RNA sequence: GCCUGGUGUCUUGGGU
DNA sequence: GGATTACACCCAAGACACCAGGCACGAGA
DNA sequence: TCTCGTGCCTGGTGTCTTTAATCC
């Protein structure tokens, strides 16, 4: 339980939209700022 | 001798089983009162024992002989995942799960609460029942200055001076020992008494700081 | 809530104050004390908290040695020792004191 | 109304699919045009 | 009232004493909004301090509560929250004082009210569009799905109005493809579709040929009769109740092994509530949930046949509006529940001290204070927590640019289907807006055609209880269901009350 | 300066006028890197030269 | 006696 | 049976962690 | 003067069950 726990946040702090499983949480109940959203969409580094 | 008391393949099975975070002693509770109140009746719970261990968050582990009895002790139970999450303990590894498990004059802790929070400290004494302890540390005093304290807001560490306390607002106990607001100073420093789960004994990491004063 | 010191079980204080120990107060006489003495003989600190339904054929319950004792609340870890002289005094009577705190 | 608030976000994704297939698409001095990795597109410009 | 008692209980072994502990809640009574100082003192409070203070117009609730101790050996006024009152309502202090006073008030006579005001600030709640609750909508499936037609339904209590659950009847086989043409239904709970025959047995009625008087009113149709042939083969097998009801529990979403002895008494929960609720949910009424399933297949069918046109889903009659009442209700209904369970999570501790509890102490009023000004202010519908997922935009800083733009923002309503899917049938002008909303008001952009304003006369239903109509109804020559045959009856009106099937009458010009 | 008038300038032909825009009257930054691994992993005291 | 820092993430309403 | 796609720019107003445990201070006996 | 209760501040840690088309 302990190891695969530090696969998970290992694993959603870099990519928080892994399909099929529940996003990571802030305390705000909005979801966590992962890398690859940075970088993604209109307002990420590339396009934005 | 404790080497006599290991389990074997005649004792009861132990289960683990997932319960909500800071409810396993709760969970414990519950199926203790199940227990005896079932006890006698045409319908026992038919379980021995059940635990919590503060080291394994999350679980409850069950004594018995069959898994049915898992599923019964539980019924009903707001605290435990309804998913059906129970697994097998190995005999093997029964005796870890009830492992019971410092503090020496002289040596250094780190203080836990109030406002000498994350300081060092040196061990002095404990109390003779043995709950508290004396220790010998660098104070954060402001001499009664705006006088008519929290860890947020408290002063900079500074041994105590006397004759600044004589200037500024004391009582002369012995040689080098002063009381100051009700606190006992000896050669500078506050001796004070702390209850001994209010101190850190372990892995203690001494700072840059703290390798240049002490 | 506190435990025994002597044999682990869990009660809250004021039963320790009003019966004494169910399972130790022929020796401790815990019912007959002041809060002085009750203190000395039971912690507010201890760990891993065992309900034992069946005393005499559970495993966890010998291996902790609760298993000549009453169904209850136990636990695994108990802080703090029998002071030297209840532990002197105990010994008058034939009882050995194996300290609960690991 | 509607169809103007509508279909000005269709033609608006046509222009930018468009200008990502063809931008690297340059006349060279030989009168070829080429992208950025010299294929040949056309052996002459507009064919004139 | 909706759950009008809380109780505990523990079978005393420690001379068994079973003690159990009961709250009952009753009448609710109102005070006028008060400001209370942090001093302590307090007076009425009028608008016009609490815009310029930036507090909150809302009025303390007070709920009686009752205390009983069952024991066998084998209060008063506790204070729950403020509710934020709509200003020139019965509740509002301004609603009286008259025209002299209201002057002194600070307060201007053409301001007609219906606004909240949390932290300051104006919110005026937006109207919510939503789909009707207990009809029938049929609609046709896309070419590359086994589905061709589908009837749906939401099934909504009439007390509350609540939303319960959701049902679907599924016909599969596509155009000389799909082999067996045969109907299977969806229900709550039940991971699988069930085929219509099935569900037919599992309520009481087994032989075929009553199964088929219950749906086809006319033995002639041979075309609807045809289709309907597989359904009747693919359930053949099944040929009593009790091995009905236990295919229905082996699929739905239980647990493992509850065996068949209890298995169908899981299942016969699933089919008497869940299913239909909006009918009855006493017990041995089951003859009108079978009477109601036939309509359904028999209008499936006749959309099917290509007798009658797919309903249209922009029809206006077939649509709500819910506004500050309704949407209130349901935001209270869930906050309620939240202070309950942290009542009951309360005795569970102050019960082994053995303590007689305070109440006062047991009420924490900061749950329905927090909870109804969170909302109000943000207009994110839901638990804080749940912020996403959430409807958003329902309360909305009302406009006072100029006086025209506050009476449009005071009438405006809302669809809420999004800015993703394109197309246009929600957004068109629809013939049956005539009269009802406006053809010409409405915004530029992403809303357009979404967003949508009452015209000059229109008016909404208040709501009025069904009770005194079917008195009506029998008193002036409404026949049961249970005196109804398709052979005897093969040219009566069916009567319909709230979308539930009540009644037949035969000579419906004089009724 | 969006995306819709870069391909403007691009269009122009004017590759001078882009570049400065996008560099000089904004962001423009200097980095050092290592010529044998490419990284941008150096540690650059100018005074110490 | 030169240097001189004031937020973010959303949501909603608008403009062409 | 799965995600990814869904014009551009701009303006402005309107908001923000919860629960439990421990320690300290004040009041009452 | 001592003990108990209440309030405030700081630190640690989650969970009752409840929009639509296309392509690969
Ligand atoms: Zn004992
Ligand atoms: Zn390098």
């Amino acid at each position: 339980e302990v190891e695969q726990l530090l696969q998970f946040h290992v694993a959603t702090y870099m990519d928080n939209d892994i399909a099929g499983q529940p996003q990571a949480l802030q305390k705000s109940g909005r979801p966590v700022k992962a890398i690859r959203a940075r970088l993604k969409g209109k307002e990420g580094r590339l396009r934005g | 001798p404790q080497r006599l008391l290991i389990p074997t393949v005649d004792d009861p099975g132990i289960w683990g089983v997932k319960v909500r975070l800071g409810k396993e002693k709760d969970v414990v509770r519950q199926i203790l009162k199940k227990k005896l109140a079932r006890e006698g009746t045409k319908n026992p719970l038919e379980i021995y024992s059940a635990f919590q261990r503060d080291s394994f968050k999350g679980h409850v582990y069950i004594e018995a002989r069959k898994a049915e009895a898992i599923n019964d002790a539980l019924k009903g139970n707001v605290n435990v995942f309804s998913n059906n999450s129970k697994f097998l303990v190995g005999i093997v590894e029964y005796k870890d799960l009830l492992r019971p498990v410092k503090l020496t004059r002289g040596s250094y802790v780190r203080v836990k609460n109030g406002k000498f929070k994350g300081d060092l400290a040196q061990v002095d004494e404990v109390l003779e029942n043995g709950l508290e302890a004396r220790l010998k540390l660098v104070p954060r005093l402001d001499y009664g200055k705006d006088l008519s304290y929290t860890s947020k807001f408290r002063p900079a560490q500074r041994l105590f001076s006397e004759a600044e306390a004589r200037v500024h607002e004391i009582r002369r106990d012995r040689d080098g020992f002063v009381t100051y607001g009700g606190e006992e100073y000896y050669e500078g420093f506050l001796y004070k008494t702390f209850r001994l789960q209010n101190l850190i004994v372990n892995s203690i990491n001494p700072t840059l700081n703290e390798l240049s004063l002490f | 809530e506190r435990a025994c010191m002597l044999c682990g079980i869990v009660l809250p204080g004021r039963v320790f104050m009003q019966n004494g120990c169910p399972n130790c107060d022929s020796v401790l006489n815990l019912r007959d004390s002041d809060q002085a003495t009750v203190n000395e003989c039971t912690s507010s600190s201890f760990e891993g908290l065992v309900a034992v339904g069946d005393n005499e054929h559970s495993w966890v319950a010998k291996w902790l040695r609760v298993d000549r004792f009453q169904p209850g609340l136990y636990a695994v870890r108990v802080d703090g020792r029998l002071p030297s002289d209840i532990v002197a005094a105990l010994e008058q009577y034939g009882v050995y004191y194996r300290p609960r705190d690991g | 109304l509607i169809d103007t608030a509508v279909k000005t976000a269709e033609t608006g994704y046509i222009q930018r699919r468009l200008v990502k297939a063809l931008e690297d698409i340059m006349v060279h001095y030989d009168g070829t045009t080429r992208n950025s990795l010299g294929d040949i597109i056309q052996f002459l410009y507009g064919e004139d | 009232w909706e759950e009008p008692r809380l109780i505990l209980d523990q079978p005393a072994q420690h001379d068994n004493i079973n003690k159990r502990y009961e709250i009952r809640f009753g009448k609710i009574y109102l005070s006028r909004p008060t400001m209370t100082e942090a001093d302590g003192t307090t007076h009425a409070m009028f608008p016009q301090e609490a815009r310029l203070r930036n507090l909150t117009y809302s009025s303390p609730v007070y709920l009686d509560m009752e205390k009983s101790m069952f024991t066998s050996i084998d209060g008063n006024k506790v204070h729950i929250g403020k509710v934020p009152i709509m200003l020139r309502s019965k509740f509002c202090s301004l609603r009286t004082l008259d025209e002299v006073d209201l002057y002194k008030m600070k307060e201007c006579p053409y301001d007609m009210g219906g606004y909240f005001v949390i932290n300051g600030s104006e919110k005026v709640l937006i109207a919510q569009e939503r789909s009707a609750a207990n009809i029938v909508q049929v609609f046709k499936k896309a070419a590359p799905s086994p589905i061709s037609h589908v009837a749906e339904i939401r099934s909504a209590l009439e007390k509350g109005s609540r939303l319960i659950s959701t049902m679907q009847i599924k016909l599969y086989g596509r155009e000389d493809k799909g082999t067996g043409r045969t109907i299977k239904a969806t229900l709550p709970y039940v991971k699988q579709d069930i085929p219509i025959v099935i569900v037919f047995r599992a309520l009481g009625v087994v032989p075929d040929g009553e199964i088929l008087q219950h749906i086809c009113y006319d033995e002639n149709d041979w075309q609807m009769l045809e289709m309907l042939k597989p359904c009747i083969e693919e359930g053949f097998v099944i040929q009593d109740k009790e091995v009905a009801l236990d295919f229905i529990g082996r699929r739905g979403s239980a647990a493992l092994g509850i065996r068949r002895e209890k298995r169908i008494q899981y299942a016969k929960d699933i089919l008497q509530k869940e299913l239909l609720p909006h009918i009855t949910q006493e017990e041995g009424f089951e003859t009108r949930k079978t009477f109601f399933l036939g309509y359904m297949v028999n209008r499936l069918l006749l959309c099917a046949l290509e007798r009658k046109d797919q309903d249209d889903r922009d029809h206006f009659g077939k649509k709500r509006l819910d506004l500050a009442g309704p949407l209130l209700a349901n935001l209270f209904r869930i906050l309620f529940r939240k202070l309950t369970r942290e009542i009951y999570r309360y005795m569970q501790r102050c019960i082994e001290t053995d303590r007689d509890f305070n109440l006062n102490l047991a009420v924490k009023s900061t749950t329905i204070t927090s909870g109804l000004k969170y909302s109000l202010a943000t207009g994110n519908w839901g638990e804080q927590k749940k912020a996403m997922s959430s409807r958003a935009g329902v309360s909305q800083v009302l406009n006072r640019y100029t006086y025209s733009s506050t009476l449009s923002h005071l009438r405006r309503t809302n669809t809420p289907i999004g800015r993703d899917g394109k197309l246009a049938k929600p957004r068109q002008l629809h013939n049956t807006h005539w009269g009802l909303v406006c053809p010409a008001e409405t915004p530029e952009g992403q809303a357009c055609g979404l967003v949508k304003n009452l015209s000059l006369l229109s008016g909404i239903s208040i709501g009025s209880p069904s009770e005194p109509i079917i008195n009506f109804l029998e008193e002036w020559g409404m026949e049961p269901l249970e005196d109804y045959d398709p052979a005897q009856h093969t040219k009566s009106t069916r009567i319909f009350v709230n979308g539930v099937w009540t009644g037949i009458h035969r000579d419906p010009s004089m009724l | 300066f969006g995306e819709m008038e870069r391909d403007c300038m691009i269009a122009h032909g004017a590759a001078g006028f882009l570049k400065e825009r996008l560099m000089e009257a904004s962001d423009a930054f200097r980095v050092h890197v290592c010529g044998i691994c490419g990284l941008m992993s150096v540690i650059a005291n100018l005074k110490k030269n």
